[PDB]
């Protein structure tokens, strides 16, 4: 919403400033985007009349003209532009003046012939970019009189957001309603006279959609003057609230929208076949637009037709053929309300945003059809002449909206507020803003006004008087409540405790966008379907991802394009793979996932530059989890991963429960997105190891511990983890430490096979051990190692 | 094309975690649930004056909890503190009500038995404004006992003396054993107190309470005798990893 | 809780935010599920206003919705987007930088 | 990250006052998201704020 | 519960906690230990010799007679304690007060918090990939400018 300031103080003039009013119109709930200037800035310039205009002697192009500017003498001006006659009333920049971009007029010769000044345009004064000739001013236009009085060009446009509610607020009237309450100063409106009939035709008008067009208002206008000229204070009142001049009916029509925030249209007569027809239309039913597209259209949608055809949809956009052209002469202004339930979203399912719809949808006010039609046409005989017919009123009293009868008590004011606000001063507000106020013991009970569609309960009241009052003026007061601690669970792992290891291992927390390219997410996940998004903000943002791994490797990818070949970084976030059985038919579950590449470390004197391995990331994940204390119960798996390179690859059992995997990036998926090397990559559930062991201290051994080692030979293929957790689990009464210390493969032990050198550490609370019963739990080991792997002692 | 293979299963390269002593993982369990409630915590120092661990809070130097204190001294005015209450008599100074601080720290006795040690660690909290009342000290201390041993146990309130409070206070748990168990002390703060800071008892009242974090630590880990704290067995610390 | 709890709870929470006593406007708006609704802004060094916060009384419709009587009970919420509250606090320029995940931009903030 | 940074901040200033934080899905219904918020399918928030739609 | 305002507290961002620096010496492999803060003089004398400390007229015991005046004294004791029982490599810290007679201080003491550790042994548990090496300066330094890495003003340190 856009509107000149001056026509805004033509019905309140405050006295305060420009931005004092803007500021005040901000505190009324009407954000205010931008305050600018009508036209650049200058001086100067004068309205003058060519009294005299001749051929240039010496340049086809250009005019040696004679203007008048009400001075001692005619001034010779030199203008190029192809609508400079001699009966015209120009706008001319005299001598001294200067103009936007320090464009001071100084005497000078044209092509040979002297000039003393320059004739404007409406881009030479930064008012528009019409550079199609000079300004035509009205043969009215005072000579001497500079153009900042004639045109009132010391004038601001104010754009303002208006919000789905205050539908009031879209016109002129509205803002100034609003504003005159804030100010306690009267609404001083023009006098809208009926114009009265003086000719006898009209046309049946009939709905058949009463619930949707409670009331549609008629009247024809007959032979009118189509091209004729827009006039300019219109011309700039328009152009002051961002609609630009096209046609002297469509000015009429969107001069009234802007003044009173009706909407209105004007169809041609003598192509309406039979009447009006306000119906639904038909499921199905085509209909061309004005822009020259097709709709069509839903047996939901309104429309305004004839006795065959559509024209238009109703309160939204106009058709092509039904509206004027530049032949017809008979009008027919339509001027209705519209149940906004009945135009809401019609618009959008086409694509379409108008003037109309956007004020239909949140409400115009249902006592303003008959003024807004009266001004119309009064408007449109004084721009294009003719005799109008009749008002035909077509009106449904039961399907209008009902003014809302609400009760605000004082009890939920104070309660809502918190601040005091006397009672005097509620009435008041109440009553400024059109509300029919009835006091009481406590309580009001007030009648919305019929232009108001947000006042419906009595909260709304609430924001009424609040507003008014100022939030600026209404006290802070800190929150009186209970001190109760809540539900703590020392066994819970908190998720920053997990990104604060990592931090403190080297790696950066990234976050990436939930959509990813499902063409990288199909080379990474082959054969699994994603989520997919219609209607995107891109094809490559267009795949809701199924692992973290998608986004993580395009940062490592976006990072090594920067020269920056060695990334760690990890991610937290919640993956959509698809399910049956999951709420929505997706499963979001929060993941952890990670990547690192490069050498291990950054250049060091004293470290040695080796690329990162398997090793360096199964590591890092074993410091995450032995938070969880549960680090006895994980084992790592050799399990296939098309990601993944299957030698290199690992999942991550918990007590059974896999959480996860860790491994190199496979060397194929490495060459495309032409990854720098080789990459380690993890991803976990964190639903699955959230919960960590609450401690519970035991007895510790006053006595010392013996150390024994063993040489276990296995094949290769035995994994080494599963004969460690073997040692520790036949040895519970006095094993309690279980380490491997050497793993050796060549030369002494056959191909395909290697030797574990492993260390027990035997320690009892109650007494210390000896000889004899070291090596028989020692030998209680070996055996087992060798009924589960067929392992030997070496 | 090669498979270079290897075995997943083999001890990731990393170096071990460590872990917090078990009194500090007490102290920052207590700070997190009063730190839900408003509580900032207030530091101060072990060495303190007879006046910010007596005079301030109604212990003249003719009481018997004084000398019959267990106290170390070091001239007849200095003294290694055997309360966190310091910290708390100069924040009242610095500032008025609303007051919801807990001071931990330090704080030095001269038994040394198995359920005594010569220093051990005391969280004390306080909270003064204006309508703070014997029911809010039972609620409040009710809901911290329930959610440090994550159970709803039996307690119990029961009179006793503390020269800086009246109403006084000590709360047990029905320990594991069938017979109850003193856990923290409290009260509502004395007049006498709330005076010589410049708070007055007609306008403002409040409560404060105390407690051991070698006893709670003993209870909620199950932790035999009191010098394994201090001994700092690596063996020992490392289960509160 | 009313209208005078909102307007303490966020001035307290701007202030210690930008760790400065910092001039708030409180000017009314719209949103679907509170009225009275509100928007606070605060002046950047730029001069102009800036916007960062949503909030109002929970509307009754809402609390009807899932078990709660508004003429038993009462509330306010708000609302905020990280990314605009980060870069007043930190000087970010442009905001598609956040999710680039250039290390060079995320070292700054160890 | 900078956000997180922030939110952990805003956490910690609402910690101290009794506020518990909560989680949830970023995939939800439209009785969620907009019906229980008094945002029913003919109102314009449903447009304005711009959803992405799966169905 | 408590009936009362729920007002927010001094917070400062440029505030570093005592726990993110514990915690990050937790990831680097080091243990907290709490120690007493009385010691033994006669193995303090010759970790600090000629500086006098406070001393208790009637402590305890004469090994718990002088008041610390750093934490190394206390540290390297635990670190014989694991020592005499079979654990040649500890890697622990702590932090607490140390009491230093000034003066100028308050009560003529100055009890400034102070943050002290000590490492020994191998750099590493015996590992199937990493060497026995025992550790040198340069590895307690790295893990001192990770804590100092944490203020922002590594920079605009020296040694
Ligand atoms: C109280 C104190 C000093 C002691 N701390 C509280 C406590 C209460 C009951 C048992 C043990 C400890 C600080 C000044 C105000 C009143
Ligand atoms: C659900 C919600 C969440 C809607 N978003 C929060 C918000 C509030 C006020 C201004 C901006 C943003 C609101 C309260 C009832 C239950």
């Amino acid at each position: 919403m856009k509107f000149s300031e001056l026509w805004l103080r033509e019905w309140v003039n405050p006295a305060i400033d420009s931005d004092a009013l803007a500021n005040q119109i901000t505190m009324a709930g009407l954000e205010v985007d931008g305050v600018e200037p009508v036209a650049g800035s200058f001086h100067g310039v004068v309205v003058g009349e060519v009294v005299e205009c001749a051929q240039h002697p010496n340049a086809d192009k250009l005019r040696v003209t004679k203007v008048n500017v009400g001075g001692d003498r005619l001034l010779d001006i030199v203008c190029g532009a192809p609508n400079c006659r001699q009966g015209l009333r120009v706008a001319v920049a005299t001598i001294g003046a200067v103009l936007p971009g320090d464009f001071k007029i100084k005497a000078a010769k044209l092509r040979g012939e002297p000039s003393e000044g320059m004739l404007c345009s409406f881009s030479e004064l930064g008012i528009s970019d019409d550079h199609s000739g000079i300004i035509e001013l009205p043969a009215d236009a005072p000579i001497g009189t500079d153009i900042r009085e004639y045109l009132k060009l010391d004038d601001n446009t104010i754009e303002i957001s208006v919000t789905p509610n205050r539908a009031d607020c879209l016109g002129i009237i509205g803002v100034a309603r609003d504003v005159a309450v804030l100010n306690q100063l009267p609404l001083v409106q023009p006098e809208i006279v009926p114009v009265g009939a003086t000719i006898d035709d009209t046309l049946p008008i009939t709905v058949e959609a009463p619930e949707a067009c409670p009331r549609y208002l008629g009247r024809v206008v007959k032979g009118i003057n189509v091209k004729a000229p827009t006039p300019l204070w219109m011309k700039e009142k328009l152009r002051r609230c961002g609609i630009r001049s096209i046609d002297a009916v469509v000015d009429v029509t969107n001069y009234v929208l802007l003044e009173l925030g009706q909407p209105m249209h004007a169809f041609d007569k003598d192509r309406i076949e039979g009447g009006i027809v306000v119906r639904m239309a038909k499921e199905g039913e085509t209909l061309v637009l004005l822009d020259g597209t097709e709709a069509k259209l839903n047996a939901d949608t309104l429309v305004i037709a004839d006795h065959n055809k559509a024209l238009a949809m109703g309160g939204i956009f106009g058709g092509e053929h039904s509206g004027v052209n530049d032949e017809t002469q008979n009008v027919l202004l339509e001027c209705a309300f519209f149940s906004p339930l009945s135009i809401t979203g019609r618009a959008r399912r086409h694509g379409l945003h108008t003037d109309a719809s956007h004020r239909y949808e949140r409400g115009v006010d249902p006592a303003l059809q008959h003024k807004a039609m009266e001004r119309a046409t009064r408007l449109l005989i004084d721009i294009c002449g003719g005799e109008a017919g009749p008002v035909i009123d077509i009106t449904n009293e039961a399907t209008l909206p009902k003014r809302a009868t609400i009760t605000l008590r004082r009890s939920k004011l104070d309660r809502l507020i918190g601040h005091h606000i006397a009672d005097e001063q509620v009435t008041d507000i109440l009553r400024r803003l059109g509300c029919e106020v009835t006091e009481g013991k406590d309580e009001w009970q007030a009648v919305a006004p019929s232009w108001r569609f947000d006042m419906e309960i009595e909260e709304d009241l609430v924001e009424e008087v609040a507003r008014v009052y100022g939030y600026n003026n209404i006290p802070d007061e800190p929150v009186q409540a209970s001190l109760i601690m809540g539900t703590h669970r020392e066994a819970d792992l908190s998720l920053k405790r997990v990104k604060t290891l990592l931090n403190d291992k080297g790696y950066q927390e990234v976050i990436t966008y939930s959509f990813v390219d499902p063409k990288v997410q199909q080379m990474i996940h082959p054969g699994v379907e994603a989520l997919l998004l219609p209607s995107p903000i891109s094809v490559e943002m267009s795949a809701m991802r199924l692992s973290l791994w998608t986004g993580l490797l395009a940062t490592v990818v976006y990072n090594q394009n920067r020269q920056q070949n060695r990334v760690r970084i990890f991610e937290s976030g919640l993956r959509f793979v698809p399910d049956t059985q999951a709420p929505l038919g997706i499963r979001q579950d929060l993941m952890l996932a990670g990547v690192i590449c490069g050498n291990r470390y950054e250049e060091h004197w004293n470290l040695a530059k080796e690329t990162v391995d398997f090793y360096d990331l199964k590591g890092d994940l074993e410091s995450v989890l032995d938070l969880t204390g549960k680090l006895n119960e994980v084992e790592f798996r050799a399990e296939a991963n098309p990601a993944l390179h299957p030698g290199q690859s690992a999942a991550i059992y918990l007590k059974g429960e896999r959480i996860g995997f860790v491994g190199v990036v496979h060397p194929e998926l490495e060459r495309k997105l032409d990854l720098n090397g080789r990459t380690l990559v993890f991803e976990l559930e964190w639903n699955k190891l959230a919960d960590r062991v609450v401690p519970q201290a035991r007895e510790i051994s006053r006595f010392p511990a013996n150390r024994r080692d063993i040489a276990v030979v296995v094949a290769e293929n035995v994994p080494a983890a599963d004969i460690l957790s073997e040692c520790k689990k036949v040895g519970v009464n006095q094993v309690v430490g279980v380490n491997l210390f050497d793993v050796y493969r060549g030369k002494g032990v056959a191909e395909g096979y290697k030797s574990l050198a492993i260390s027990l550490i035997l320690q009892d609370t109650s007494r210390t051990l000896e000889e004899e019963e070291i090596a028989a739990t020692v030998a209680k080991c070996v055996e087992a190692l060798k009924e589960r792997f067929q392992a030997s002692l070496r | 094309l090669a498979a270079e293979t290897i075995d997943v299963s083999l001890p990731g390269r990393r170096i071990e975690n460590g872990g917090l002593h078990p009194v500090t993982r007490t102290i920052d369990r207590i700070e997190s649930f009063f730190g839900e409630l408003g509580f900032t915590v207030a530091t101060g120092p072990e060495i303190e004056d007879d006046y910010h661990n007596f005079d301030a809070l109604n212990i003249p130097g003719h009481h018997p909890a004084r000398a019959d204190h267990d106290t170390f001294w070091f001239d007849t005015t200095r003294l290694l503190r055997t309360q966190t209450s310091g910290v708390q008599i100069r924040t009242m100074k610095a500032q008025q009500p609303p007051i919801r601080i807990i001071a931990p720290g330090r704080v030095y006795r001269n038994d040394y038995d198995q359920t005594h040690t010569p220093m051990f660690h005391q969280m004390e909290g306080l909270i003064v404004d204006t309508n703070i009342s014997f029911t809010n000290l039972k609620g409040t201390l009710h809901d911290f006992l329930r959610n440090f041993f994550e159970e709803d146990l039996q307690i119990r309130f029961r009179p006793s003396y503390f020269p800086f409070t009246e109403p006084s206070a000590e709360v047990d748990v029905m320990g594991k054993n069938g017979k109850w168990l003193e856990v923290l002390g409290c009260g509502m703060v004395h007049p006498n107190v709330l005076r010589n800071v410049g708070i007055d008892p007609e306008v403002y009242s409040g409560f404060a309470f105390g407690m051991g974090m070698e006893r709670l630590t003993m209870l909620r880990y199950g932790v035999t005798d009191l010098r394994s704290f201090f001994e700092n067995d690596l063996r020992f610390l490392k289960q509160f990893k």
